[PDB]
């Protein structure tokens, strides 16, 4: 997590956490700031606004150091920078009150250090918090899954 | 002169609208596959809208 | 001191210091240089030229933690970055030789950790060195002191 | 070596080395990149294109902090950042295989710590590798010694 997840800086504040996966950087469109890495600041970000994201191609040096996409997501506990995340009923949820603004772009991690979803927001349903995320599909489709009442952090 | 200019303007606006719609369709139908590995894309859409 | 006192840098050399007091940032006018801090660099500085100072409102995310000030000045020794300054006869005297260029904008602290004045320069009296500073007053007043021969550091 | 030898950045990668000798800063011309030192970034470079080098006058603080040159070159082994280099038959040679692209501008030292030459490239004979470098002469003459087949690193 720490080695290859570069915060986005603005006004002396971290606004999110851009992630480089499969040789491409991803950054949530709704969030604003600058990337600390000078190299990533020189990448042209193509915007997929329907997914609330922009992507660009990482440079040649950094190609070898990126997180891995995934497709298989058995329901259960998954790794996270703030702990563990529960996946059930095709939905991701976290203990209520954990996370918030400035945490966008945080990757949900699998046991083998593979990325499962990217955090965009959270909806509070009282008992837990439902994560609005972008997920993969068996046909290699990056589905943006956002429960009702999701708030983009 | 007015009639010819109007015909030219109509052709220009029609082409511009068609180009914008085509480029938005390319964006829409390609960006999900560009954020994922192993893009098994039926190549008709790309071949149509690459030019 | 170390946490909340910011060097002023020019051409890769530290040539000054800016201080935050009472929710406001101040800086020596004579010194030219950037401030590395993003928000302070983004603060609009209203310049009081006869005071040889510019003041700017510190942003809200750090206005909570700012140096406290004071007006009471009992005579005696006062701690400071390069040791202790003797305050007597309305004058800040320091042992001869101590200090020089680049020390402008250093706060003078109290024993209870309170800012009393900001040094601008110094003039060797012979066995000691008189500090030209910006003292405050009990009537809510701020007075620049420039001992005859005061040298802008 | 480590203090007075600086890296050149190319997209955030090392691609050569700049050497400070006698108060003047040299950098290979074929190697393109930015000097890591901000001070050296402000030095204007005039180019000796036929020598494939650019030299500039270092600022006043590092004019003393520099490598010392020398002209006496008895044949034998000489020091190098990657190990030992052989000066034989008026030729600088290294074991075949060590060194390559990005090693341009590496200084060649003397045992007492003085500089004798600066490496620019190499050509492989199969048994050894001959380095195309710049060598100084008893008459204070700098020959750019390039063996046949020299390749700029």
């Amino acid at each position: 997590e720490s080695d290859k997840t570069f915060p986005i800086m603005l006004n002396g504040q971290v606004n999110g956490y851009a992630c480089v996966v499969g040789g491409r950087l991803m950054k949530p469109l709704h969030v604003e700031g600058k990337i600390d890495n000078e190299q990533l600041a020189a990448v042209k970000l193509k915007k997929a606004s329907m997914y609330d994201l922009e992507y660009g191609d990482v440079p040649q040096n950094m190609k070898s150091d990126t997180l891995q996409y995934t497709s298989d997501k058995p329901p259960g506990f998954y790794n996270w920078h703030h702990g563990a995340v529960q996946y059930e009923n095709g939905r991701f949820t976290v203990p209520r009150g954990v996370g918030g603004k400035g945490d966008s772009g945080r990757p949900i991690l699998d046991n083998r250090g593979r990325v499962v979803a990217i955090v965009l927001g959270g909806a509070n349903e009282g008992t837990r918090t439902a994560l609005s995320v972008v997920t993969w599909n068996q046909k290699g489709v990056t589905i943006k899954d956002t429960p009702e009442g999701s708030e983009p952090w | 002169v007015i009639v010819l200019c109007g015909v030219a303007l109509a052709i220009l606006v029609g082409t511009a609208s068609s180009a914008a719609c085509i480029a938005k369709a390319r964006r829409d139908c390609l960006t999900p596959y560009a954020l994922a590995p192993n893009a098994t894309v039926p190549t008709a859409l790309a071949v149509l809208c690459c030019i």
